[PDB]
RNA sequence: AUCAGGUUGAUUCUGCCUGACGUGGAUGCUAUUCUCUGGGGCUAAGCCAUGCAUGCUUGUGAACUCUUUGUGGGGGAUUAGCGGACGGCUCAGUGAUAGCACGAUGAUUUGUUUGCGGGAUGAGCAGUAGCUGCGGGAAACUGCAGAUAGUGGUCUGCCCCUGUGGGGGUUGGCAAGUAAGUUGUGGGCCUAUCAGCUGGUAGUUAGGGUAAUGGCCUAACUAGGCGCAGACGGGAUACGGGGGAUCAGGGUUUGGUUCCGGAGAGGGAGCCUGAGAGAUGGCUACUACGUCCAAGGAUGGCAGCAGGCGCGAAACUUGCCUAA
């Protein structure tokens, strides 16, 4: 249900082109160490907040969670465990934190609730959401 | 008066608000003006800074390109028939950003005949009547024009089916 | 407390200005322009601190406002104006010219130094863009030259005319050359370069001492003074910082610990 | 790196009560000197008589005035410009939307300072401060006529987006430096006789607004978001740090108060000028308490420095300063 015309913003095509000959979908290679899938070249999708072919760039810190819901549309649920030292009884604590990540459409038959995910850091993307997925990895059985 | 600060929204949990501070005028914003047809009317503000906005209450006369050409000519504005968000806002005959209009047809007289009746037999039917559509990439309210280009082909077939 | 201060307190002045804790409740504020606001003194206590010439503030006006002061070859009368390192002092009357430099106890410090060497500058290469159909580089003191060479990049160090103020030649950092470091743990020592290595978007300079100590620090505190190590283009002061540590000074005064 | 006294006719224990050592506040008796360091915070962010705490600079030269006199001089009113957003005082609100630590601004603006760039001596009409006169009013404040610099329109040219048409603007720049705004994660005040909470609430797509990202705001659509690793509530003398006290080690307690950050000017709201204020020794309204009047009007803001009343167990001078 797409309310103006898809094309991607920075490229403009010409009207009366064919169907194979018109510009080329234009791609990335992210925070060094991550490669685009190849769900993004052969793929029709337009995401202004996709790490690969949007508009968003990617300067902060990356991290590590575990994927605990998958409900919302381009919205997941990571949890990122972390420990914490006290003084007075010398032990430690076990302690988590919740994001809200933002997932392209690129990953879509790939993440089950149970991987592990890379996310990076951006600008402001809604209330709550600040940072977006860039890579992952399946659980072993 | 507007003001776009977030102190004043619950929390991530539902929690409701604390507010410990007056606004500031660092945050402070306008009303939405409503730029409309005809008469053109153009106001400069005074923004942060010292600098300058433009501020169009009334607009004709759009300057629009013909693509498959690449030349600007400047054209009339005659109503607007398409909004991608509230269509309350073409009974108003109002112009934002990407509303599609119907403009005049006569200074594009030379560009058309470039195009045969061939694979676009849509842009010449509308020609005949006397307009052609296009579409607004500008923002009238921040800098004062409107300015676009002509729809053909792809284009003009999705939105056509928009607005019957 | 949206708007901008426009005052020092005494306690909050920088450590290497060397003023005293008592002696009223407030400091200079120095002035925006050329060097960053941790790494220059303004020019009024130049002249009453650390030549000792005016003895109050009623002469040390009348000393600029006659017009006798000179920073990098250009008429000063203004005591907030921000001197740097590297710079050039000069008092027409009792001909003489200074060079700004630190201690090795991280103090400034001023050099005097002869006439045919009062007409340099050296400063790093920090920026550089094109406007107007020009290209430019940007110093470290902030100033734009255009029309220099094709092939200076950021990091090299340069030589301004200071009478002209324009580009004569250039230093590119390589092994077997010569370093001050400008800020830090190790402001104020010279050193010898030995080793280049990388980490995660950074440059270390292993370094070695005129004494045999050894060395190091990142390359963004460090400019390059020399070709090796008796090729310098400048002046270094009295002890040519070494920094001797404190096993080495009592041994001096007491002599060494043999079992 | 320490112990004593006290339950029994006498005994060994358990257990608390009391003494012996510091530190902050209030108070009794008693006092010779000098040197450094403090003093209306706790109760009433209660109410305030009188004096002082904010004014300068000219490429501007009116009234008046001089000269044996002319593109002549003195004189100093008003224009124009800069500042009054800092400095000083206080701790009501705020338990994390503030503050400290490490990050992002490739999402933004910045007078004065520095180095480069940039600049209408054309036409033609309107017209003002001071100044010279007539005046109103208890006051606080104010009107009309006359004549002049700066100045304001409109043409002309110049510049910008276009062009086989046209349409706008009136000279506003670049780079450093300085300042400011926006944003991510993490931390022992007490409490379950507080267990389930949330409707712009969680997200998508479009537009508006902003110096700028964002449910910040609106239209349409999806059903989400948080929680015993304590959500959502309620309480106590809650401004956060840098810091202080105590002292074998491990710990316990405290920070209204010099330095840095925040917030406020009786209580709430809304705004103008400006590079910067939601300003209170700025303006407008409602509201608590008022003050002066010839009765019709006009007006106030000590949590600035002294001082007064009140409150309480509880806290200094209505002094001198063209010097640092």
């Amino acid at each position: 249900k797409l309310k103006v015309f898809p094309r991607q913003t920075g490229v403009c095509a010409k009207p009366y082109a064919s169907h194979e000959e018109q510009p080329k979908r234009r791609v990335n290679a992210e925070v060094c160490g991550f490669k685009a899938p190849e769900t993004a070249y052969t793929r029709q999708y337009i995401d202004k907040k996709c790490p690969f072919t949007g508009d968003v760039n990617v300067r902060g810190r990356l991290f590590k969670g575990v994927v605990k819901k998958m409900k919302a549309e381009k919205t997941i649920v990571v949890v990122a465990n972390y420990v914490h030292y006290s003084k007075k009884y010398k032990r430690y604590s076990r302690r988590h934190t919740n994001f809200s990540v933002h997932m392209s459409p690129c990953f879509e038959g790939m993440i089950n609730v149970g991987d592990t995910v890379i996310c990076g850091e951006t600008r402001p993307l809604s209330k709550t959401k600040s940072s977006v997925v860039l890579g992952y990895i399946k659980k072993a059985l | 008066g507007i003001n776009h600060r977030g102190d004043h929204k619950r929390r991530k949990t539902g929690a409701k608000a604390v507010i410990s501070r007056k606004k500031r005028n660092n945050r402070a914003g306008s009303q939405p003006s409503s730029t409309k047809i005809g008469e053109r009317k153009v106001t400069p503000v005074r923004v942060r800074g010292g600098n300058r906005k433009y501020k169009a209450l009334r607009l004709d006369m759009g300057h629009f390109k013909f693509i498959t050409t690449g030349k600007f000519r400047m054209a009339k504005l005659l109503q607007v028939v398409y909004h991608p968000s509230s269509n309350e806002l073409v009974r108003t005959n109002t112009l934002t950003k990407s509303s599609v209009v119907k403009i005049s047809a006569e200074p594009f007289k030379n560009d058309i005949k470039d195009v045969a009746r061939d694979v676009d037999p849509s842009l010449h039917e509308s020609f005949e009547k006397g307009h052609l559509y296009a579409i607004i990439t500008s923002r009238p309210g921040q800098v004062g024009m409107a300015q676009g280009h002509v729809l053909q082909g792809d284009e003009l077939k999705f939105y056509a089916d928009k607005f019957n | 407390p949206t708007g901008h201060r426009d005052h020092l307190k005494r306690k909050t002045a920088p450590k290497s200005w060397m003023l005293d804790k008592q002696g009223g409740t407030f400091a200079l504020m120095p002035a925006s322009g050329p060097h960053k606001k941790t790494e220059c003194i303004p020019l009024g206590y130049l002249i009453s601190r650390f030549l000792r010439y005016a003895s109050n503030f009623k002469e040390l006006s009348i000393i600029l406002a006659e017009k006798n002061i000179k920073v990098n070859g250009r008429v000063r009368t203004n005591s907030h104006f921000p001197v740097g390192l590297f710079d050039v002092v000069s008092i027409e009357k009792t001909g003489e010219h200074f060079r700004v430099l630190y201690n090795v106890h991280k103090k400034f410090h001023l050099h005097r130094i002869s006439s045919e060497e009062a007409s340099y500058r050296l400063t790093k290469v920090t920026k550089k863009y094109e406007n107007q159909g020009i290209p430019y580089i940007v110093s470290s003191c902030g100033l734009s030259i255009r029309f220099c060479d094709p092939a200076i990049d950021l990091g090299y160090t340069i030589k301004i005319s200071n009478e002209t103020s324009k580009v004569i030649e250039y230093i590119v950092p390589g092994p077997d050359k010569v370093i001050f470091v400008s800020r830090g743990k190790a402001r104020g020592r010279v050193g010898v370069i030995n080793t280049i290595s990388t980490q995660g978007k950074e440059t270390v300079y292993g370094m070695t001492d005129f004494a045999g100590n050894t060395f190091s620090c990142t390359s963004k505190s460090c400019i390059l003074i020399g070709e090796s190590s008796e090729n310098i283009w400048i002046t270094l002061p009295k002890e040519r910082g070494i920094r001797q540590s404190e096993l080495e000074k009592i041994n001096a005064q007491l002599g060494e610990m043999i079992d």
